[PDB]
């Protein structure tokens, strides 16, 4: 209590800033944040536009209910290495298109848009960082792939597949090449097809999230 | 053009940091030796400060 | 940054008046709020202290009981609700604003002032010379005292030095003794011992006319100088 | 024939040991019922010091296992200090008996709140939110502790006036002032069975596509279903009214009853403090902090 | 015409390692046995600091010793009093991430970037008694990274587009460029004259870059993974670097190659922050495995060790007199080492 | 014939009082016989 004048309101101001972060932090805690990872050819700006309705990282406040989802979008990173920024999210939106398996990499090397969804989905689920959080998959475009199939085989992008051509047959394959990669029990890979012209995603992505949020406290509470 | 390009302005730069003067190792680890040496004596974290100094206690 | 006060007039005694004090062009929430008397022959008396945030309240000691500091964030604006006004109360009353961290300039805004005209234990702050007569391009120095020493264990001396210009608002000259005040020119300068301290100017110009004030801020209640007036 | 005789009741002596039952199984009741409260509080203990000595872990789930601990740890205290009172202290009543068994009963009510504490908790983070954390923290430390007081002070006063006899544990026939305390705690075990059921029904439903074996569903369902009913006191809702005429029944009551009751502190306390991953993961850091400040 | 100029730069590169060679009369490890050690290095926590939600990304000492600045995720700047744990201010940030910060020598003004691509300088003494957006500067197509003031007219700004730029804060614009990267520019350290300044990258070889002329000097390669910190010498002539394969390494500049590599067999993390002494005995390097570590800059021996945070620790800083040592971690807290007697 | 779960330390304690006290009953009606 030996202190000054000066030094006392000093305090005092700090017990208001302490208050102002309190507030700022019980209003923050209310969110639940969205990693929208993918590939350029992805077609992400169609799951942004359906979302809704700039070098930056570019920020989405849309809003259900009862819950407030606020969606990150980073948009050119060769290996990503500020991914340790996102380990606080609890579920990662990774979109993968389904019409990409024939038009191959602008380099020409052997190498598939497919292939490379797969490597990089691969590198998501052994990444240190996102053991827990578990993976929203997307899979876009199912009417040019629809379309595509009839003329094209799927060979190809999978030479071990020795299926009939059709377009659920072969959409359950790849769905099961997805699910394959991760070899973690904790996250569970929600997997759901979109298309250009849909309205269901949001009522997929809060189902899903709502899922993860309880397995979470489940897991948390140490019941699950 | 930018293949070649790029290779020239990367030959430059070898051209540039190999026409440099090296001074040995022996003189500047003594010179090393020499700061560390004369400004041992002011440093707090190398040498305790008492109590009564240390304006944290 | 604008404060302009109202309020005031004259009054029969023990009657009540609600001062207003309006704020503009600044962060009014953050920053503590004072009330300062002026008597028309006499120096500056401190009334009173609200910090920001309402949570901490100072009255002076013969005001205690008699008038009540209020704050309205919000709408930017202090108020004070004087009751029982006596004889004494007749006086220019300023609104000022203050802000408390380190290194901060507390004290660096005085407002325009509203007139009011009705019909121990404390440290003394004592200017033996009342008045000194100078001439420009000379080398001024005056002298303040304080009946209790003002070095706290922190390192700091909480004393202020102020200039009341003839017809104007006063102005901050010198906060804490080692620093100058933010757009005052660099030829004023402080320097004391823990007692007994000095400020000194170096080729005074035609606007350094005024009255200075020093001024303890080491325990409320606030006591202020004398007053020191230069003539030409 | 005398009426008093050197404090016998009467020329041929009446007496009460006719109408007797069987005495050994009270005795060794009493010798398991002291063996699981010392194994308690051996237990107990040491997840006191290991929920003070880590600081590491400072969430709410932490500090309401510490105070449920605490109050397991002050309940078998004034056990412990009640338990030494014979007949003559049981007949002339004393001021400190009377004392011990106000704050034990207390310390009942505390136990059996804490636990509705730790319900609400549960229930909190498993279905919704309706608060901040700080104002979740200072709602429950008031529950906890505030509450209690004014229940157990007018049950003292009650019991003073009315039934000032026998140390105030005494049953007579007639008694209803003993149902101030017991009455809500009935209650309680009830409101938190209802959340048990609630439990029950959340993991259920996220179990069902989860995995597709059910077998590892109705063992993971049985295996979380007997480490929540420990820690809710629904132990005590598994054998809750015995009526005293049958014999069999009876004995399995004061067995049962006693193995769950001396033996619960100590299945919380084992569980909680040890098998949870956090507190051996803090202990395994610290060691290695240790070691590493001993090598160097 | 690729082959020659192939060739022609493999043969630079063979003549710049034969000069390496040549001059590597003796090491730095023979000549220090003479050299009494440093011994146990006692240091405990003074002050606590802990006013933020989120995680902690890095902080920076003032010239006084007085203020430190730190930022956080939730997005918020906290100018922090060491001595007696007040908060001096708090700026809310547009951006919640924030992977840098830095306070200028005259204490005006605080600089911060991260993945929003621009870095916003914040101005500290105005006369309405708010802190407000005093300066954007936008010309970057990576993530900003970290950012040092010379001076209040020019800030250093490093970039994840493999680029450095000298800015101008008055005008708004970048004086001169820095291209020659080809990895993500992590750290930057800037000599007390101004004059130079070393960068490293995400292609194991740090640079000593000029301000004035704007051309790269020397090149350093001796790291086998991404260098994360680094730290200049105080004197003038050297520096350390620290890197992700658990080593740290202090490379000398008029030597144009690495002197001393310190490591260790059971340490086999990363390395967030690195940073020097008063005096420059003590290397302050903060690993992987939640503690920091104190190494002995000349007899290449762990010294000791500072073990006070739950998760990793993320960013690290001395005072200029050298009193104490202030680390912040994951775990939102900023604790404040100190050595007594 | 009220024999509650929760109230079960009281009732033991009460039944051995009982006991205690019987048994301390006889034994002073045994020194009171031979009294006699």
């Amino acid at each position: 209590c030996t202190l000054s004048a000066e030094d006392k309101a000093a305090v005092e101001r700090s017990k208001m800033i302490d208050r102002n972060l309190r507030e700022d932090g019980e209003k923050a805690a209310k969110d639940v944040k969205l990693l929208l990872l993918g590939a350029g050819e992805s077609g992400k700006s169609t799951i942004v536009k359906q979302m809704k309705i700039t070098t930056g990282i570019v920020e989405t406040h849309f809003t259900f209910k009862n819950l407030h989802f606020r969606l990150f979008d980073v948009g050119r990173d060769e290996r990503r290495k500020w991914i340790h920024c996102f380990e606080d999210v609890t579920a990662i939106i990774f979109c993968v298109a389904l019409s990409g398996y024939d038009q191959v990499l602008h380099e020409d090397e052997t190498t598939n848009r497919m292939q490379e969804s797969l490597n990089l989905f691969k590198s998501i689920c052994n990444n240190k960082f996102f053991i827990d959080t578990s993976i929203i998959l997307f899979l876009n475009k199912k009417d040019l792939f629809g379309e595509k199939i009839k003329k094209s085989p799927l060979t190809i992008c999978f030479p071990e597949y020795t299926g009939p051509n059709t377009y659920e047959d072969a959409a359950a394959y790849i769905q099961a090449q997805f699910e394959s990669k991760n070899r973690s029990p904790n996250k569970e890979i929600y997997c759901h097809m979109t298309c250009s012209t849909d309205t269901n995603n949001i009522q997929v992505v809060f189902d899903a999230v709502t899922d993860i949020i309880i397995a979470n406290n489940l897991r948390g509470c140490g019941l699950y | 053009t930018a293949s070649i390009a790029q290779a020239r302005k990367l030959v430059e730069q070898l051209k540039m940091e190999a026409n440099i003067d090296r001074i040995k190792v022996s003189k500047a680890a003594a010179d090393l030796m020499a700061y560390c040496e004369a400004h041992a004596k002011e440093d707090p974290l190398l040498t305790p400060v008492p109590a009564s100094e240390n304006p944290f206690r | 940054v604008q404060l302009v006060e109202s309020g005031g007039g004259l009054v029969q005694p023990g009657g009540s008046r609600k001062l207003s004090c309006s704020a503009s062009g600044f962060a009014f929430s953050s920053f503590g709020m004072h009330w300062v008397r002026q008597a028309p022959e006499k120096g500056l008396e401190w009334v009173a202290y609200i910090s920001s945030g309402s949570g901490t309240i100072y009255y002076a000691d013969t005001v205690k009981g008699r008038f009540t500091i209020s704050r309205d964030d919000p709408k930017n604006t202090l108020f004070l609700q004087m009751t029982s006004l006596r004889s004494e109360d007749t006086a220019m009353y300023y609104c000022v604003r203050s802000i408390y961290y380190y290194g901060s300039s507390p004290f660096d805004f005085w407002g325009q002032g509203t007139t009011l005209t009705v019909s121990s234990a404390d440290i003394v702050m004592t200017q033996a010379t009342s008045s000194v007569p100078v001439t420009p391009g000379e080398s001024v120095s005056i002298s303040c005292r304080s009946s209790k020493s003002l070095l706290h264990s922190n390192g700091n001396t909480y004393l202020y030095w102020f200039l009341q210009r003839p017809g104007q608002s006063p102005q901050l000259l010198i906060y804490r003794m080692s620093n100058l005040a933010s757009g005052v020119p660099d030829r004023f300068s402080g320097s004391g011992s823990g007692t007994a301290f000095t400020l000194t100017i170096s080729r005074l110009e035609a606007e350094d006319v005024g009255v200075y004030y020093c001024m303890q801020h080491l325990e409320y209640p606030l006591t202020f100088g004398a007053g020191t007036k230069l003539e030409l | 024939c005398p009426e008093y005789f050197n404090g016998v009741k009467y020329c041929e002596p009446i007496l009460d040991d006719k109408q007797r039952k069987y005495d050994l199984h009270y005795r060794i009741a009493l010798v398991v019922n002291y063996l699981g409260h010392c194994v308690s509080v051996a237990a107990l203990v040491a997840a006191f010091l290991l929920f003070l000595a880590l600081r590491s872990i400072r969430c709410l789930r932490n500090v309401i296992h510490w105070n449920l601990i605490t109050t397991f740890i002050l309940r078998n205290v004034m056990w412990f200090l009640l338990q030494l009172v014979d007949h003559e202290v049981h007949e002339s009543n004393e001021v400190w008996c009377r004392c011990i068994t106000t704050i034990f009963n207390y310390f009942v009510v505390t136990n059996f709140f804490w636990m509705f504490v730790e319900g609400c908790y549960l229930h909190t983070a498993i279905v919704m939110t309706y608060s901040t954390e700080r104002l979740r923290k200072c709602l429950f430390l008031f529950i906890g502790w505030c509450i209690p007081f004014p229940i157990i002070v007018a049950w003292a006063i009650g019991k003073l006036y009315y039934e000032n006899e026998q140390c105030w544990f005494g049953k007579e026939p007639g008694d209803l002032v003993d149902y101030i305390y017991q009455g809500p705690i009935i209650l309680v075990l009830l409101i938190n069975f209802v959340f048990l059921f609630n439990i029950v029904r959340i993991l259920m439903t996220k179990l069902r596509a989860s995995t597709t074996s059910e077998t590892i569903q109705y063992r993971k369902a049985v295996k979380a279903t007997l480490v929540l009913l420990p820690l809710l006191g629904i132990t005590y809702m598994l054998f809750f009214v015995n009526p005293g005429e049958d014999d069999l029944s009876q004995i399995m009551f004061i067995y049962f009853n006693s193995f769950l009751q001396s033996f619960q502190g100590f299945f919380v306390s084992v569980f909680y403090c040890f098998f949870n991953g956090e507190v051996r993961s803090a202990v395994r850091k610290r060691w290695h902090r240790w070691q590493d400040h001993h090598s160097l | 015409e690729l082959d020659q100029l192939r060739q022609e730069a493999e043969q630079l590169k063979n003549q710049i390692r034969d000069a390496r060679k040549a001059c590597a009369d003796a090491t730095l490890s023979q000549i220090t046995n003479n050299i009494d050690p440093v011994g146990r290095i006692q240091m405990r926590t003074r002050r606590t600091l802990r006013g933020h939600l989120a995680k902690i990304y890095a902080m920076h000492w003032g010239t006084d010793s007085r203020l430190l600045v730190s930022a956080s995720q939730d997005g918020k700047l906290i100018i922090w009093d060491s001595y007696t744990t007040n908060k001096v201010h708090a700026i809310p940030l547009r951006s919640s991430w924030v992977m840098t910060c830095a306070y200028a020598p005259s204490g005006n003004y605080v600089a911060c970037g991260g993945l929003d691509n621009i870095c916003s300088i914040y101005n500290l003494k105005t006369r309405e008694g708010n802190v407000r957006v005093s300066r954007e500067l936008a010309g970057h197509t990576g993530y900003l990274s970290c950012c040092r003031f010379l001076d209040d007219n020019q800030i250093v700004t490093s970039s994840g587009d493999t680029t450095c730029a000298l800015w101008d804060i008055e005008t708004g614009q970048q004086t001169t460029t820095f291209t020659g990267h080809t990895g993500d520019v992590m750290s930057l350290s800037l000599a007390p004259d101004t004059r130079l300044f070393v960068s490293g990258a995400c292609d194991a070889s740090a640079k000593l870059w000029d301000v004035r002329e704007g051309m790269c000097r020397q090149t350093f390669t001796g790291h086998e993974s991404d260098i994360n910190a680094i730290c200049f010498f105080p004197n003038g002539n050297a520096f350390a670097t620290g890197s992700d394969d658990a080593t740290c390494r202090l490379f000398d500049l008029r030597a144009d190659q690495e002197l001393m590599t310190y490591s260790h067999d059971n340490i086999i993390c990363g390395i967030t922050s690195v940073s020097f002494s008063k005096s420059g005995r003590l290397l302050l390097a903060g690993y992987d495995d939640f503690n920091c570590n104190v190494w002995d800059a000349l007899k290449a021996d762990r010294a000791g060790v500072l073990a006070g945070h739950d998760n990793r620790v993320s960013c690290l800083g001395v005072t200029d007199d050298g009193m104490a040592v202030a680390t912040g971690s994951w775990d939102s807290f900023l604790k404040i080492w100190n050595g007594s007697s | 014939n009220p024999s509650l779960s929760i109230d079960l330390t009281f009732h033991l304690l009460r039944t051995l009082l009982e006991l205690a006290r019987t048994q301390s009953q006889r034994e002073r009606a045994e020194q009171n016989r031979i009294i006699f």
